[PDB]
RNA sequence: CCUCCUAAAGAGUAACGGAGGAGCACGAAGGUUGGCUAAUCCUGGUCGGACAUCAGGAGGUUAGUGCAAUGGCAUAAGCCA
RNA sequence: AGGGCUACACACGUGCUACAAUGGCGCAUACAAAGAGAAGCGACCUCGCGAGAGCAAGCGGACCUCAUAAAGUGCGUCGUAGUCCGGAUUGGAGUCUGCAACUCGACUCCAUGAAGUCGGAAUCGCUAGUAAUCGUGGAUCAGAAUGCCACGGUGAAUACGU
């Protein structure tokens, strides 16, 4: 890379809030708080009609 | 929509006609004047001409119409734009 | 350099077992990543051209090169030589880093994110995608942003095929539905 | 602050910031709090991290945003599909409850096209 | 005044013969050193569409040349510093 | 019997509801008049978030019921934003009347949250308990008012003059 030209480029923390946390290098400076990532987010893992409904509500 | 207490409403000449035709083979559609019935499940596959006023309209019975009117499926007004 | 590590020594036995290679030379490599805005809104304003390249910056962790009109296109009232678009190339430690800052955290961040599309190699092995708010990225600050930019990565790769090109992305436990 | 995939207004109460979320109106915003037990006056970020998190925890009850959005538009597009009276006045963007057409239906109709 | 043809494979060669251009531009668009290679189409890709920018492929100058035409031009005379 | 009178590029009349802070929302709490009721009005209690439902008194009524008036006032909040303004539209789920709510009912709940930031030329009502604003009741009626007819509450401005 050259000099003097680029982001501020250093370490930081990735706090997720299910227990997963991972440092990383970004330019963001301060510390991450993570509402998902992608060992919690329902695709990763994997949690992700009418005859059914007319005879559940008219039972005979 | 009629209360769930009563259950759902369907005329007893147009039930009469679906156990017969279920009863027996797919027949010819069923000519019916009844478009305030509900379509029930015994009717998905059968063909029933339902009236629009003027004409007996075919609708082929799906699992998705279940719960529906019939008239839902027998527009009974004519309209192809103003302008043209 | 974590997922160039997992590459090393998991990746690559993965893709030896499946694909009965004789020499590792043949598992198919991330070459490099691509990022790229079209900024064709910003021969009105350049000032929008430079915010854009703002992003990049703060996005990849690298100055991005402002591109220019190979041709003049009289649809999109463009001249030869006008500034269109940036982009960065991601090669090595910059790229594993950025790829692990996609895969882990900024695709979670995709609005109604149910998978990306495996259709979307360019038949020769390279992974292209988009992304529609560049919000997704946390280096992105949402009291910040100004405009609804978007951008576009491509992953490119030294696999010979599709099915090589995606069996190392899914190496990596990409998200493809 | 991002709940529901979504940034919520930080300098507004609890009730009303929850609003923001595409299918929570204020009902559920006030169901939401008291599953949470955070008072409804509470601003944003007057909000510890881990209040956020019980928040987003009791917002995952509710179908919101992205996966509500999709069910409305499979609910229409099943309409549309059947040929329903229903899903004839979706497609063609008149009332589709009963309302008079001769006048007014401008909601549904649009701007007034002129013959 | 310039380019092509008429012009008969050296030069030159007429007609109120057949077709086009010039009456400039450039302190870089000149010098040199170092580098570089086109058009066009196909496939993938946010907005983005027939056509912008990005990736890969095919192709091989079918591009380019400050302005006509002809002859040149890859060791480029073409493009960047 | 079924459909139509409920159509819908569009134009006009009469209204309702707004565009907000003299306001919205929440809690609390004052002060009316008029009227209707037996296949009717329907308390109390119990269940339901609710529309309602179950059970069941009283009343052909100055007795019982419909049936807390609302604006107001006090406290708190919102802080001028298309908003905690507006509530159209649409999805889902229900209730009730009624043989029957598809065409084409009213109402409820959850969600959605449009236009609209005071309206061109022009044009209407009103001189006092009036205008404006706020609620209430009745006829018609199984059900179906923003209309009609009626009732109180708060309560102005201005009129030199022809
Ligand atoms: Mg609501
Ligand atoms: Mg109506
Ligand atoms: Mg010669
Ligand atoms: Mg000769
Ligand atoms: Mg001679
Ligand atoms: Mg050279
Ligand atoms: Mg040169
Ligand atoms: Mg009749
Ligand atoms: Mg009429
Ligand atoms: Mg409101
Ligand atoms: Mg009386
Ligand atoms: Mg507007
Ligand atoms: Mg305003
Ligand atoms: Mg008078
Ligand atoms: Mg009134
Ligand atoms: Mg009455
Ligand atoms: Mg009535
Ligand atoms: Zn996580």
């Amino acid at each position: 890379m050259k000099k003097d030209i680029h982001p501020k480029y250093e370490e930081i923390t990735a706090s997720c809030s299910c227990g997963n946390v991972m440092k990383i290098r970004s330019t963001v400076g301060h510390d991450l708080n993570l509402d998902v990532c992608s060992k919690c987010h329902p695709f990763f893992t994997g949690k992700q009609g009418r005859v059914d409904r007319f005879n559940k509500r008219f039972n005979i | 929509p009629r209360s769930l207490k009563k259950g759902p409403f369907i005329d007893l000449h147009l039930l009469k006609k679906v156990e017969k035709a279920v009863e027996s083979g797919d027949k010819k559609p069923l000519r019916t004047w009844s478009r305030r019935s509900t379509i029930f499940p015994n009717m998905i596959g059968l063909t029933i001409a339902v009236h629009n006023g003027r004409q007996h309209v075919p609708v082929f019975v799906t699992d998705e119409m279940v719960g529906h009117k019939l008239g839902e499926f027998a527009p009974t007004r004519t309209y192809r734009g103003h302008a043209a | 350099a974590k997922l160039h590590d997992y590459y090393k020594d998991e990746v690559v036995k993965k893709l030896m077992t499946e694909f009965n290679y004789n020499s590792v030379m043949q598992v198919p490599r991330v070459e490099k990543i691509t990022l790229n805005m079209g900024v064709g809104e910003a021969i009105a304003d350049k000032k929008l051209l430079d915010n854009a390249a703002a992003d990049l910056a703060a996005i990849s962790g690298q100055k991005p090169l402002i591109t220019k009109a190979r041709k003049s296109v009289a649809g999109f009232k463009i001249r030869q030589g006008y500034p269109i678009g940036c982009k960065v190339t991601l090669r090595g430690e910059r790229m594993w880093e950025f790829f692990e800052r996609l895969i882990t955290i900024a695709v979670p961040r995709i609005r109604d994110f149910r998978g990306l599309s495996a259709k979307s190699f360019d038949g020769r092995g390279n992974y292209s995608m988009g992304v529609r708010e560049q919000i997704i990225f946390p280096e992105i600050d949402y009291d910040k942003v100004d405009r609804v930019r978007g951008l576009d990565i491509t992953i490119t790769t030294t696999a010979k095929s599709d099915e090589e090109g995606r069996a190392l992305l899914a190496a990596f436990d990409f998200p493809f539905r | 602050a991002r709940i529901a995939g979504i940034n919520i207004p930080d300098h507004k109460h609890a009730v009303i910031a929850l609003t923001s979320i595409y299918g929570v109106g204020k009902t559920r915003s006030k169901a939401i709090l008291a599953a949470a037990g955070i008072a409804e006056d509470v601003k944003i970020s007057e909000l510890s991290e881990g209040q956020i998190d019980t928040l987003r925890d009791e917002v995952a009850k509710f179908v919101v945003e992205g996966d509500l959005r999709r069910e409305i538009s499979m609910s229409i597009k099943r309409l549309m599909d059947l040929g329903c009276y229903r899903g004839l006045r979706h497609r063609r963007g008149l009332p589709v409850r009963g309302q008079r057409t001769k006048t007014n239906a401008r909601t549904r109709k649009g701007p007034r096209k002129p013959i």
